[PDB]
RNA sequence: GGUGAAAAGAACCCCGGGAGGGGAGUGAAAUAGAGCCUGAAACCGUGGGCUUACAAGCAGUCACGGCCCCGCAAGGGGUUGU
RNA sequence: GUGCAAGAGCACUCAGGCGCGCGGGAGAACCCUCGCCAAGGAACUCUGCAAGUUGGCCCCGUAACUUCGGGAGAAGGGGUGC
RNA sequence: ACCGGAGCGCUGUCUCGGCGAGGGACCCGGUGAAAUUGAACUGGCCGUGAAGAUGCGGCCUACCCGUGGCAGGACGAAAAGA
RNA sequence: GGGGAGGUUUGGCACCUCGAUGUCGGCUCGUCGCAUCCUGGGGCUGAAGAAGGUCCCAAGGGUUGGGCUGUUCGCCCAUUAAAGCGGCACGCGAGCUGGGUUCAGAACGUCGUGAGACAGUUCGGUCUCUAUCCGCCACGGGCGCAGGAGGCUUGAGGGGGGCUCUUCCUAGUACGAGAGGACCGGAAGGGACGCACCUCUGGUUUCCCAGCUGUCCCUCCAGGGGCAUAAGCUGGGUAGCCAUGUGCGGAAGGGAUAACCGCUGAAAGCAUCUAAGCGGGAAGCCCGCCCCAAGAUGAGGCCUCCCACGGCGUCAAGCCGGUAAGGACCCGGGAAGACUACCCGGUGGAUGGGCCGGGGGUGUAAGCGCCGCGAGGCGUUGAGCCGACCGGUCCCAAUCGUCCGAGGUCU
């Protein structure tokens, strides 16, 4: 009886929000981004719903976007590209998957994400 | 070097029964759809790849 | 099988809306009892308000009053025992749900970050007399 | 929830004002108390001019908790402190003027005399 | 000689008289009679009760569909209650009649690794005084030389959680008939749709 | 402290990133190949031949048996179940 | 540098520097360091030991006794932002 | 920043413990010790001895072997008894 | 006056132990012995009823805090059914405490001329993370289970379980001077407890929201961001997890029996519960009652599924691959959980993420107008924000497939 609403974990609250924040910029910026399995499924999960969030187009959200992560100018890139493509799609936005050997450099899975409309 | 000191030696057949317990456990892999690589389980193939077809940059 | 909640929400036999509309203000009037050996008497409860734990069915709520003596806590819920129990010094405004400060310091402090909804009481009345029209048609 | 240290206070005319609960005279090892226990509190303070003096052992009928009591009629219960008042060696209390309200719970303890003073009922 | 099966659902404070009561509720469910058993052909006293239907595709195998009523497999097991042995027809919940107390067996939410303090019941040390080393600990054990040995059955640390037991006397408050929701007291363990039983409580004499 | 009698000290090519090996030549000798005469035991390893999962132990010894390989015969190795 | 009464004390922060030479997950009993608590408020116990309250600034105020500086910033309390 | 008693008000010291944070502790990939050490294939036991038995006798059970551990035995370990 | 028993106390022996056995009392964890504190019971009475005095049987359980006690014998109050006596190195510092006795400082004493001596005194004063085996707690890997497989098993061992108190109806009656006050049976509850639940009670919730500040940021305002923790600070907190909250229970019944109460009954024309047999008789013994449980190497019992030779071993036992029925992999996940194990679903699909909607927490968001010299306030706006519980829903993630898998010994 511990752990009894789940979640993935590792850091620390403050570093946890931050490599999310992080990993989440870099990868809207190169928009598919390699990475460990862990960091790809809950990161996967979180991006979801926010890229859920981002899929509208109202001031009081968008403020809440960089309230969020950082530079606005993605966010530019993000109302006037990325919601006319997601406003047929909702749900299921990010494809993130698994990858042989792993991190042959201590031996941790990989994932890849990526944009998915 | 405090109080947990080995009483005395142990024998060797019960120092490779204690090794005997580990026997090197092999990976998983199976064959890629439309090519010739064993992939790891759901993982998809470092070239190849899944179905709709991506990355293809293992040479 | 499926909507657990559907069906711990379908088991609701209680449905009790014979009171009024409520918010953090006041309340006032009214609550019900027993006292004498077997039930007979009315004790009605008048008075302020605390804390309202909304659980739908188990929806208990512990009241302010204050008792010549000192003041006093008491947690009723919604669906029998407070028989009429309807309110009247209804009344609004509070920054937040959870009234506790009050039990701290409490005399004319209250009434200081005490204020009102005359709000309420306007569509109240609005809905007194537009029922004089409901005694006309529709 | 008192034990035998958990200063208290009373709501009487007689003379003491606060006491020191030693005991619950029930179930010995018990000692945790609810509005019915029986405190034997040794007497810590009273009023200068009267009967009654500080320092003296007494028996002890039990009201007032500041953890709600668990109605049966659904509710929950509380005063705003831990009190009530004296009972003496051939029961019954040896006071006779109440300040403020009591609860049921008294009632259902079946002690009348108490409850007919008694101004408000909860 | 009775019982039925059960998933819990609610355990709500109803106000039954003038009363808050910790009701649960149990959907007992479709709980159709198949494999009878018997001393003779096979052991002791015994029926089979399958608690609810819900496998085509991902049950297979020789299906209670052979065993005589077809009556396929239900989304969980049928089971074989110690004493208990009706006419020929599908027990639900109307053979409890308002006002009865009955045993009832639950598996209940495991927990895995457990200590003591929340197992047994010991006294932990000092969180401040003596050493801030053993903190949480049941601290000695057995005998100096002799005995020497830390008894056998002994209190120690380890595992508690999921456990099967059946709890004694609670009485039936009510009965639904039409989805089928028998009403009792205030207990039952397991997650809130996990496995729970009634029996035929052992009252007085 | 030790290659050889002398360096003739391994050129050309194959696996590797090299380190090391694999064919060569060489010399009587390459377990004389560059720390190179011998190379025990302790201690660490490969296959295979034999045993051990109903068991109470200064693990050895005595009678018997079952197995694997030497012995023409009888025999014998050793494995170790009772 | 800012703001904090003042300073270099404190926090945040300019240039400068570092991410401290293995990483990664599940998210135990238990441990180090820390947070909360009904209601009780030293019964703990060798003792308030540690933690815990108490903290700066303006005033109301400060006893015995005194070697007149003390005790005093006593104790007890009121006020503090825009 | 020494010692005794007492109360004042604050407290998880205790009633009495539950939940939460990291660093761990747990599974993995890389790298990996120590003091000691005749042996070991190391049980309960009433007996039995230089008087305190896993091993001798008897009696009883327990299929072979391993992690995460609580620390009762190994008359302790470390420095050839203050 | 006798003799014995038991080895808790203080002594005798000095025999293991001076090739480091570390100490009273306190905390911790128990286990036992019954010469028994309380509850059971029975006989006796110099036992009216109520209560007590004595002996015997009877452990299944229970036995509080506290102040001066540092403290060896405390004492008292407050209780309680009673506040048992003891073995266990004065049980247990590789579990802890460390007030204690036995270190170097230092002041009191005292004795000797002095260095020094004490079972005379006093303040402070530094208990070495690691488990090699047995032991205990659960978690697994081996092989058995003499066809192979997916389910339901019995119950033997073994374990838990076994506490008490309060008032009333009898009946203020029998008894009796009155006071007082019944056996028996019964009837409502609290305490110590074990079990379990969130429903209430009230608890944590590490980012579920809201008000505040020093700084720096976007972007100048509004607005928002880390920093102040390893969350800067406070107000609140569902589901989950939690105790004080909340439900549940000990018994009940049988069988034999003890201490003991009796029948028929002689030896012996009397007696006798005993010599032959019978009755009753404890919270105690076993079951009944709840847990474990087929490595109960006995692997037992049951529903059903599948099925020769398909190829050598010409006899003996097997071997050898595709299969059957099925399974193992990996994933998606989990009220399962250290891993394991356990459980579901796997494009056949609601298994997780997302959408979505319900509940639920925060408790009128930013933004526009309006008003104020203004900080703010008013309509917007119980609104904006939205982690778990309830699901409707295939967009993403469970693709695809990998390997393993009886040929039914024998009389």
């Amino acid at each position: 009886r511990h752990l009894k609403s789940g979640r993935k974990l590792n850091r620390h609250s403050s570093h946890r929000l931050a490599l999310y924040r992080n990993q989440a910029k870099s990868l809207l910026t190169h928009g598919r981004i390699t990475t460990t399995v862990p960091k790809a499924k809950e990161l996967r999960g979180f991006v979801d719903h926010l890229i859920h969030l981002a899929k509208r187009g109202d001031l009081h959200a968008r403020r809440l976007v960089l309230r969020d992560l950082q530079d606005v100018k993605l966010v530019r890139k993000l109302f006037d590209e990325i919601a006319p493509r997601y406003r047929d799609r909702q749900g299921g936005y990010t494809r993130v998957l698994k990858l042989a050997e792993r991190r042959r450099g201590d031996g941790a899975p990989l994932a890849l994400v990526e944009l998915v409309e | 070097a405090k109080h947990p000191v080995p009483k005395k030696k142990t024998s060797k057949a019960r120092r490779d029964a204690r090794r005997s317990h580990h026997a090197l456990t092999p990976p998983t892999l199976v064959p890629c759809p439309e090519c010739k690589a064993m992939k790891p389980p759901h993982t998809v193939c470092p070239e190849c790849g899944y179905y709709a077809g991506r990355k293809v940059l293992e040479v | 099988m499926n909507r657990g909640a559907l069906i711990k929400l379908v088991e609701s036999r209680y449905v009790r809306t014979d009171l009024p509309e409520f918010r953090p203000g006041d309340t006032v009037r009214v609550s019900y009892k027993v006292k004498e050996g077997n039930r007979t008497r009315i004790q009605d409860f008048e008075g302020i308000v605390i804390r309202i734990r909304r659980n739908g069915f188990n929806t208990t709520f512990t009241v302010r009053k204050v008792s010549y003596g000192v003041g006093v806590e008491r947690i009723f819920p919604l669906h029998s025992p407070l028989i009429q129990k309807i309110d009247i010094v209804q009344r609004g405004r509070a920054r937040r749900a959870k009234l506790y400060f009050i039990r701290n310091l409490s005399d004319r402090e209250i009434r200081r970050k005490l204020r009102a909804d005359r709000k309420r009481i306007d569509q109240d009345r609005a809905a007194e007399r537009a029922a004089k029209e409901e005694a006309q048609k529709a | 929830m008192i034990q035998p240290q958990t200063y208290l206070e009373v709501a009487d005319n007689t003379g003491a004002r606060k006491i020191m609960c030693i005991r619950v005279l029930k179930g010995s090892n018990a000692k945790y108390a609810t509005v019915g226990d029986v405190i034997v509190a040794s007497v810590k303070e009273a009023i200068p001019r009267g009967a009654v003096k500080e320092g003296d052992v007494v028996k002890a009928v039990v009201v007032r908790t500041k953890k709600e009591i668990k109605r049966p009629d659904g509710s929950a219960i509380r005063f705003d402190d831990n009190a009530a008042v004296i009972i003496n060696n051939q029961l019954e209390p040896r006071g006779t003027r109440v300040f403020g309200p009591v609860a049921r719970e008294l009632r259902e303890k079946g002690f009348m005399k108490i409850v007919s003073l008694a101004p408000e009922v909860l | 000689m009775k019982g039925i099966l059960g998933v819990k659902v609610g355990m709500t404070r109803i106000f039954r008289d003038d009363r808050a009561v910790p009701v649960t509720v149990i959907l007992a469910g479709p709980c159709p009679v198949v494999q009878r058993r018997t001393p003779e052909k096979d052991g002791y006293t015994a029926v089979q009760l399958g608690f609810l239907p819900q496998n085509p595709k991902r049950v297979n195998r020789p299906l209670k569909g052979h065993f005589a009523k077809a009556g396929v497999e239900p989304v969980r097991i049928l089971r074989e209650i110690r004493d208990f042995n009706p006419e020929g027809d599908t027990v639900t919940v109307e053979i409890f009649k308002p006002g009865e107390r009955v045993d009832v067996t639950g598996t209940s939410k495991g927990r895995g690794f457990a200590g003591v303090m929340k197992r047994w019941n010991f006294a932990g040390g000092p969180d401040s005084h003596g050493a801030h080393k053993i903190h949480r600990h049941p601290g000695s054990i057995g005998n100096r030389k002799t005995p020497g040995r830390v008894y056998k059955g002994k209190k120690m640390a380890g595992h508690y959680g999921a456990e099967r037991v059946t709890v004694m006397n609670l009485e039936v408050v009510d009965v639904i008939p039409e989805e089928n929701l028998l009403l009792v007291k205030g207990a039952v363990p397991g997650p809130n749709g996990g496995l729970v039983i009634v029996r035929e409580t052992k009252k007085a004499a």
